């Protein structure tokens, strides 16, 4: 039985024609106090997977260490560690999903919501969710926390079903993600302006973008608003 | 549930309903609440459904192992005590079981044992167990005699379940009849309350509270 | 909320953020927490939005009726009416109100009214959830008889920090200047104050 | 305090014919008032012509299906590739569920297939292992909506022969695969209208002696 | 309080009511009459919370007797039962409700028919051929479902009632010290002294 | 519920979905959440369904009497003041969450009221269980100086976001446009994107299927 | 101690071609104990029919209350109340007891004598009106009734056909609920004739 | 379970125990024997939580019988009572304690004296001339204080016991369906069939 | 508690008040909250006195044993051992610890460890009940690569404000300077810092 102390908010993601995109802000909240501002909540595993984590940060750092250790263990007695027997997104996910459900079954959960985004060896897009309860699901768009309520509606206008994935480019997909991050900054009281974004493409590979900011914000109409 | 079993001149009658409930939701109307442990032993099920189903089939396995080891069919007393000692180990954990171990052996004769999940174990001639046990008692007690015929006893058991099936909201579906003699148990059919009620009402002239 | 009121040479200035929350969701990001109870008597509202609103409306009614009979009320009088409501209904209210006004005799005055319903006359006052993070800053930086530009900077820098650390505070920084000249509304957007 | 259970919604439905059986289930997955996925299958081919679904709390549901699938695998290893009969699969599942009697799998489980005489079979379970073979069963959130409709249209309950003065019942007969799929589709569209946790899509798994076929149909996405 | 029964037959209504008054681990009295005559052809038995029962019964009795004097006329059993129901229906949403369940047995002189009404403390009224309050019903209803016929005589009704008391004495946990039986018919109300 | 309000050039538009729920069950598939307070002052309601209906009628009644008393068309601020003071008095126990809009001699207005009696002002607002889905759309697409046709599109899009993504909202989109100098047009079922598909089968029973015990003519006349 | 499920019961209403149907079960119990199998839940005031499910003392009270109110209506208006108007009266009366409500689930049914239009409506305990073209459901087996009606119903059914549809909807819904059943009554309502049929159903 | 009594007289110990086994609103059995013979001259009656009672009684019985076989010798009533007390004294601080109260009636053949021990579920032992467990004691103790004499015969003891049962049948709330009486003396244990 | 650690040009400085409370009673007004786990690795303790003490003693034991085998441990290593204890026993501990140390390669380093057991490497860190009141001040006044005298003033002014507003903080201001030169203990009394 836990209670989360230092926490991270929304993680949002979606699929596009050649790969997947994932994003999450750089804030570590301590209740209402916006305590830590240099927190990276996207953690790459190899050159083909990114794990986005929300919830308790102490538990996030534990999961970081587990993934770090998983890469080491996979390399042992493995000549094809950087080729055919490299870690796939699906392997990394199933491992975490196993742990999450085992911990909830021992009544001592990792207080997190996790999205594993990546590209498989055969070119297929991988995007799947798992949380403290061990609940798993996949969808063209996935989001945690407030993201589930505000981001998903916007991202589903771009990719509403499976057939919309080939029709969606990386330019269109990234634009939707960046827009969603702005909406979350307007409306989520435990969000920050600064965030990180990652793209995993089947052709161009892993592109990790740090120190992004929400911009082109509409605040001007505020001056016209008076009392109640 | 409503289950009964009574001893009489011609052996033992055993009668049960067939309804399963999940609160006020009727989960099933076609459930088997009698388990045939062997050709001479029967077990009735009332209370939690998995608890009954799981542990009474388990009981049957223990009875089979007894006759393999001892080259002799287990006594009704010993069979009932295996089950009562088992639930006693789980006392407090929250098992819910109201059971009746009915059967015939040479040394005992026709015998009925009541066993429940608090560890109560009682030998006796008449028992009614389940949510509708009181309704069954009302009809059974007021019509019971030791000298009932096999035909009359079968009907009284059937009629007593019907009485409870009618009044008790958590009983119904159909009646499963059994008769236990010195030669073993004999199945006397499944009787749907949908037809049985009106058949009984018309022929017997009872159930005058209902709009005919 | 983060709110504050600061007296200075020419009068008094009220300041506030614009964030209203229902849990962690921001119900309104452009809220106006600075409200007029009289021509040159305003207040900052923190705590329950419904309670502070209902109180402010009753006070505005009382002072309008006061003005009809006895002319312009003092800032102290306004604070007393706020107190009376907050104190007598302390069990049913969650309202932390700062009252600020400009007389010509008394110049700028600030009265703060916490949860209990007590009154405290001060040179400057801070309140709301985000005020906790700026007690240190405001104490070290406040001076008496500041200019208008200095006081605006003092409030802007203060609320900027309160907003930065408090998740329950954010949006634009609204201000209201109360002097002999009249009433002036000021607004300051994130792109300016965030990078102070 | 930490609550280890959750409700992922959805609903499932099993019907048995003479030489076939169907196991249907909607593809919507939810928590509270949010949609997690519009297509997340929960009806699975487990081998040996057995289809299975465990609806309720998905984490427990996936765990159970995973364990049963593994149980089938080890049954082959330990008993010379013998085919696991549907009745045997049912009893095995009872022990899986009852094994966690004092910390239950929060799921209503249904399996379907063919019995050893080649006839259609549907078994259904409570969360702690009690089970029963039936011609008909709905499970999950909308079970209370669908089940009575099935009693009426599959088992012909409360239906009498016209002009017989309510004395002769409508005779029981097996339904064709065409007629059964009609009932499944109508059951789910009706449930989608009146239950918020049901919608998006319908996936049916049909089981004959030839194997396991699939069919998919769109459902309302509101 | 505890056991109160009622059976309507061809020409009369029979009410049976337990004699025990228990409090804690002591039976304080074994000859208690849990009934009041509301009018010459209307009898009400009662059971429930201590004090409330008698206070309510006598209050109703006073009101019906007041009506009788005012109009020089006896209210029908149906009319009395509707009055009683409304009083209990008011009661349930009061500051402190009457926790009393009643059976109203009466003979309607205009219709020449016996009538039995069962009303609970919520104000839930039903006309019945046979009725009971409390745990008694869990035994007697099924028993009467079997043995009751609508065209029975008063003597047949008493034998039917003996069958109920015997079953209750056999299967009830508590000693209720037998019952006081009363018959309501065209000639009014009378008590059976040897039961 | 999902409800929105959007301001434009020469007036204001409000919209709402048409789903009513009891627990997970859809009680009404086409209920009316847009309420007339006065001819040119309309109210969108979320929360306890009876409360939003009752409170809007009571204030609407008193507004009509006030309009007759003063010989003036009613103002939105009057309805706002009367609604908030009423709701505050009941300390939130009357669970009405309202978006109040309209045109009057002062101009065009848009407000929101919460159950405890707090009021907000804005150019675009959203309340209800799907307010986050709606607000996401509004924040993405809203701009200053919207036209009538653009505002209707934005408002209905914000409701659609709730319809599809929120389980507490569904069915149809109602709209009410309140423009200055014109009559308010109430567009009942402006969009109907959730029509039920043709059923696979007709369940019309053969006459005589149901068993009957008694028949009788009922007298409705005097 | 949940007022809406102590006594038990159900009501359902449907529309057809120039007709309406309203049906109810007959059970009244005290939780598990079945007490009465004659307890009708449908009443009528002139040509307007009202079904009421829920706590039985309130069912009786409200019937008596609406009889009271419709009788005064008729004396003052010099005409029978119409279904649309009666629906509004029910809603007002229930909301009058907002913070101490009657624990009921009423259902109005009837044909407007002036326009000839079939009309049905449902309410929650607190007064919220639920109008419908097709059908209304109420009671302890409302989930079951929703599922039956949503599948079995089709528009413009003839009175004789509509009888079969509503009867099958009620019967099969009742058999899946422990607190509902024990008999049933169906009212078929045409412009100027009303037929009342008692259904044969399983008595458990 | 419920009523268990005990009376020690000049030459014997008499134990009376109720026959009813009740569960909910149903008397499941009316001929239950709430006792076990521990040894030829030692009898133990019991009452308490369902299941626990018989499980404990038989467990003790098994242990005493085991001792008898091992040593080819009968333990004294005092020795058996001390063994029983210690088992209950262990029990009370267990994870799930035995909720059983017992009376141990025995005849000591070495002393030629009857002995009655009363032990509760906590392991509280006392030797007494007369004893009872549960609510019974609230009536019987005062009654025996008055009517008991130490030099009474077995027949006088049975009449004294009849006086107790009559008082309990008059004033107890629950029907306990009479009692099974057993006598422990120099000649062993025997049951009175007509009581 | 009010505690903080600040990196600067020559290394790092730790700072703390001296107040220990049991309710509103001050059990010790001259407490030493700055504790040595290694020669030039120290920590500031906030939260439960018993928990932080028991942890610090275990860490001191681990680092002494580390030194016996592998030589001088890094400041990161020390922070990791603190984390391991705090994280794995999060359910039973109430400890907010700031770890500060001086390497010759890595110079001054500060790691903060809140309640959860997470680790955060920062230029400077503040913690304890009194830290809430100085987030605004410390953010506005901190600069990287400060001198020793500047950093001492920054800490002194900061803790002075924290002490002034927090009732759970007070007494003397202790400081510990960690540089290549060695270890220097500083103390500052009320009569000095109160009138800053
Ligand atoms: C009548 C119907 C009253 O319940 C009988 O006791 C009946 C007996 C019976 C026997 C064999 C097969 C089916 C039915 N009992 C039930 O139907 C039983 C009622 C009951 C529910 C819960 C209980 O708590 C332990 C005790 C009795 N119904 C069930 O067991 C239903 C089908 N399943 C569940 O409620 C699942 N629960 C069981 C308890 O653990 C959590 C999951
Ligand atoms: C900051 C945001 C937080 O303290 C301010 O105090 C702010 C003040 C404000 C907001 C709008 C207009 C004027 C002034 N307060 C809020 O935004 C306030 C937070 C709050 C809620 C409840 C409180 O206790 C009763 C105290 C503070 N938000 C609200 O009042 C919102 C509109 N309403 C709700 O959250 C509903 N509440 C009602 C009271 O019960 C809990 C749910
Ligand atoms: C969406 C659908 C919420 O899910 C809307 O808020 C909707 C608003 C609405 C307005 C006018 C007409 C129809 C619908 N609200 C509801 O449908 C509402 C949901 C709700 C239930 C309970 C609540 O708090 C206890 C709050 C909202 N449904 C109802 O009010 C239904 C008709 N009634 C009930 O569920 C019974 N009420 C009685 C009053 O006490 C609470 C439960
Ligand atoms: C300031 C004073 C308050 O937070 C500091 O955190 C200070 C830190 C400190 C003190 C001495 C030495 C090193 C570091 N903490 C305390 O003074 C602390 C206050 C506190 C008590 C309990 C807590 O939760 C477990 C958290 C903070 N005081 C104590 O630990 C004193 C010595 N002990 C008690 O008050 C007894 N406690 C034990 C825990 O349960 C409550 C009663
Ligand atoms: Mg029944
Ligand atoms: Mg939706
Ligand atoms: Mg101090």
């Amino acid at each position: 039985t836990q209670q989360p102390i230092v926490t991270g908010t929304s993680v949002i993601s979606m699929k596009y024609d050649n790969g997947v995109i994932i994003a999450a802000d750089n804030l570590g909240s301590y209740g209402s106090l916006l305590r830590f501002n240099g927190v990276e909540r996207l953690i790459p595993v190899g050159d083909n997977t990114v794990v986005g984590i929300s919830g308790d940060i102490s538990d996030m750092q534990h999961i970081e260490r587990l993934l770090k250790d998983l890469v080491t263990e996979n390399a042992y007695d493995n000549p094809l560690a950087d080729a055919e027997e490299a870690l796939e997104p699906s392997y990394i996910f199933e491992y975490l999903a196993t742990v999450m459900y085992q911990r909830r079954s021992k009544m001592n959960p990792l207080w997190n919501a996790i999205i594993v985004a990546g590209v498989q060896s055969n070119g297929d897009q991988f995007l799947r969710y798992v949380n403290l309860l061990g609940v798993t699901y996949s969808s063209p768009t996935l989001a945690t926390g407030f993201g589930a309520h505000m981001a998903n509606p916007l991202l589903r206008k771009v990719v509403d079903r499976e057939s919309d994935i080939p029709k969606t480019t990386v330019q269109v997909a990234e634009e939707a993600i960046v827009n969603a991050m702005r909406v979350l900054y307007y409306r989520d009281a435990r969000s920050s302006r600064n965030f990180s974004l990652a793209i995993i493409d089947k052709n161009t590979g892993l592109t990790f973008k740090k120190n992004l900011q929400v911009e082109n914000m509409k605040w001007d109409f505020a001056k016209d608003i008076k009392g109640y | 549930t409503t289950t009964l079993a009574f001893r009489f001149q011609g052996g033992i009658i055993v009668a049960v309903d067939s309804r399963a409930t999940a609160g006020n939701w009727v989960a099933s109307q076609t459930v088997k609440k009698v388990i045939e442990i062997n050709p001479f032993l029967l077990g009735t099920a009332a209370g939690g459904a998995a608890d009954c189903q799981f542990w009474e089939t388990w009981l049957g396995s223990q009875c089979r192992l007894h006759e393999l080891r001892e080259k002799e069919r287990i006594s009704v007393a010993a069979a009932s005590k295996i089950l009562s000692n088992l639930v006693y180990q789980y006392k407090g954990a929250g098992l819910s079981m109201g059971t009746m171990i009915c059967g015939y052996t040479r040394k005992e004769g026709p015998t009925i044992y009541y066993v429940d999940s608090d560890g109560t174990r009682l030998k006796g001639d008449i028992f009614c167990v389940g949510s509708g046990q009181t309704f069954a008692y009302g009809v059974l007690d007021s019509n019971y005699k030791w000298d009932l015929s096999v035909e009359d006893a079968l009907y009284l058991g059937k009629r007593s379940i019907l009485a409870a099936a009618h009044r008790d909201a958590y009983s119904g579906g159909s009646v499963n009849l059994y008769h236990v003699t010195e030669d073993g148990w004999i199945y006397h059919g499944n009787h749907d309350v949908g037809e049985l009620f009106w058949k009984v009402k018309e022929e017997e002239g009872s159930f005058n509270n209902v709009i005919g | 909320t983060s709110i504050m009121a600061v007296t200075f040479k020419d009068g008094v200035i009220l300041g506030a953020d614009s964030r209203t929350t229902t849990g962690a969701y921001i119900a309104n990001r452009v809220t106006d927490k600075l409200t007029r109870v009289h021509d040159k008597i305003w207040c900052c509202r923190s705590g329950s939005a419904a309670d502070t609103q209902a109180i402010a409306d009753i006070v505005q009614y009382h002072l309008e009726l006061y003005t009809s009979q006895y002319g312009t009320p003092s800032t102290e009088t306004a604070a007393s009416v706020f107190k009376e409501l907050c104190y007598e209904n302390k069990d049913n209210l969650t309202a932390g109100i700062i009252v600020a006004g400009y007389d010509d005799k008394n110049k700028g005055e600030v009265y703060t009214i916490p949860l209990g319903g007590s009154v405290h006359k001060l040179p400057y006052a801070i309140a709301g959830s985000g005020s906790t993070f700026i007690y240190g800053y405001c104490d070290k930086n406040f001076r008496e008889n500041m200019s208008k530009e200095e006081t605006v900077d003092f409030i802007k820098h203060s609320l900027s920090q309160a907003i930065k650390w408090d998740g329950s505070s954010g949006g634009v920084i609204r201000m209201v200047v109360l002097t002999a000249a009249g009433v002036e509304r000021l607004i300051f957007y994130p792109d300016e104050y965030e990078q102070l | 305090q930490f609550n280890p259970y959750g409700d992922n919604g959805g609903t499932i439905l099993g019907i048995a014919g003479e030489d076939f059986a169907v196991l249907a289930g909607d593809t919507r997955n939810i928590t509270d008032y949010s949609i997690n996925s519009r297509y997340e299958p929960k009806v699975f081919d487990c081998g040996d012509n057995i289809v299975m679904s465990a609806n309720g709390f998905a984490a427990d549901g996936d765990a159970l299906v995973k364990r049963f699938k593994n149980s089938v695998k080890w049954y082959h290893f330990d008993h010379n590739d013998k085919k696991l009969s549907i009745n045997s699969a049912a009893r095995n599942i009872q022990h899986l569920l009852y094994g966690k009697r004092f910390f239950p799998y929060y799921v209503h489980t249904i399996i379907a297939g063919l019995d050893e005489d080649g006839k259609g079979a549907v078994y259904s379970f409570d969360p702690v292992g009690s089970y029963e073979r039936e011609q008909c069963r709905a499970g999950g959130a909308a079970a209370s909506l669908i089940m009575p409709f099935l009693d009426n249209q599959v088992n012909f309950k409360n239906q009498y022969e016209p002009g017989t003065n309510g004395k002769v019942k409508k005779p029981l007969k097996y339904l064709s695969v065409e007629e059964v799929i009609k009932l499944v589709r109508d059951s789910f569209t009706s449930a989608t209208e009146r239950h918020i946790q049901v919608g998006d899509g319908l996936e049916i798994l049909i089981v004959t002696k030839d194997g396991v076929r699939k069919e998919f149909y769109e459902l309302k996405r509101d | 309080m505890d056991i109160i029964l009622g059976i309507r037959v061809q020409d009369s209504v029979i009410l049976a009511s337990s004699k025990a008054v228990t409090r804690g681990i002591s039976v304080l009295k074994d000859s208690d009459d849990k009934t009041r005559q509301l009018s010459p052809h209307t009898l009400m038995s009662f059971a429930g919370e201590a004090g409330d029962t008698v206070q309510f019964a006598e209050y109703i009795q006073a009101n019906i007797q007041l009506y009788s004097i005012r109009e020089d006329y006896e209210l029908s059993p149906q009319a009395v039962s509707s009055f009683v129901r409304q009083e209990l229906a008011k009661s349930i949403r009061s500051r402190r409700p009457y926790q009393v369940n009643v059976l109203i047995g009466g003979y309607d002189k205009k219709k020449n028919k016996p009538e039995l009404y069962q009303i609970d403390y919520l104000g839930t009224k039903v006309e019945l051929p046979y009725g009971a309050h409390g745990y008694s019903g869990f035994y007697t209803f099924s028993l009467l479902d079997h043995h009751y016929r609508p065209d029975m005589t008063t003597e047949e009704g008493l034998d039917l009632l003996k069958l109920c008391v015997q079953e209750l004495e056999k299967r009830m946990p508590m000693d209720f010290k037998g019952v006081i039986v009363k018959i309501v018919d065209k000639d009014g109300i009378r008590q059976v002294d040897d039961f | 519920t999902t409800i929105v309000g959007v301001k434009f050039n020469n007036g204001v538009v409000i919209a709402a979905d048409t789903r009513s729920t009891q627990g997970p069950i859809v009680a009404d598939k086409n209920c009316a959440k847009l309420h007339r307070i006065s001819p040119k002052i309309w109210c969108a309601g979320a929360g306890t369904a009876a409360d939003t209906e009752a409170v809007t009628q009571l204030i609407g009644s008193n507004i009509e009497l006030h309009s007759l008393y003063t010989s003036r068309e009613p103002r939105v601020v009057s309805a706002l003041q009367m609604l908030k003071q009423h709701l505050f008095k009941y300390q939130g126990h009357i669970g009405a969450y309202l978006i109040v809009a309209g045109v009057d001699p002062t101009g065009s207005h848009l407000f929101s009221i919460h159950a405890h009696g707090s009021t907000d002002v804005g150019y675009y607002l959203s309340l209800g269980s799907g307010s986050l889905a709606a607000m996401a759309v509004l924040e993405s697409h809203w701009k200053q100086d919207l036209t009538k046709e653009e505002a209707i599109k934005l408002a209905s899009d914000a409701i659609q976001a709730g319809i599809w993504n929120d389980l507490g909202s569904g069915s149809n989109v109602d709209v009410c446009v309140m423009e200055i100098g014109k009559d308010a047009e109430y567009l009942r079922n402006y969009l109907t994107p959730n029509v039920r598909e043709e059923k696979q089968k007709s369940y019309k029973f053969p006459r005589g299927t149901t068993a009957v015990l008694k028949e009788s003519i009922v007298n409705i006349c005097d | 101690s949940d007022p809406s499920s102590i006594n038990g019961g159900i009501v359902v209403a449907m529309t057809g071609k120039d007709c309406v149907a309203i049906a109810c079960d007959l059970r009244l119990g005290s939780q598990s104990l079945g007490v009465s199998n004659k307890f009708e839940k449908i009443f009528h005031y002139g040509h307007v029919f009202l079904g009421i499910t829920g706590l039985a003392t309130d069912v009786t009270t409200l019937n008596e209350m609406f009889r009271y109110k419709t009788n005064l209506y008729k004396l003052k208006e010099e005409r029978a109340i119409e279904p649309e108007t009666f629906t509004q009266l029910v809603s007002s009366s229930l909301y009058e007891r907002r913070f101490g409500p009657y624990f009921v689930g009423p259902v109005v049914a009837g044909i407007n004598s002036k326009s000839g239009k079939p009309f049905i409506a449902g309410f929650d305990l607190i007064g919220c009106i639920d109008e419908a073209k097709d059908f209304i459901v109420s009671g302890t087996a409302s989930d079951q009734l929703f599922g039956m009606c949503e599948s079995l119903y089709e528009p413009n059914l003839e009175p004789e056909d509509l009888f079969e549809t509503i009867s099958q909807a009620l019967l099969n819904a009742a058999d899946r609920d422990a607190l509902s059943g024990w008999g049933a009554v169906v009212y078929i309502i045409k412009k100027d004739e009303v037929v009342k049929r008692y259904l044969k159903m399983r008595q458990d």
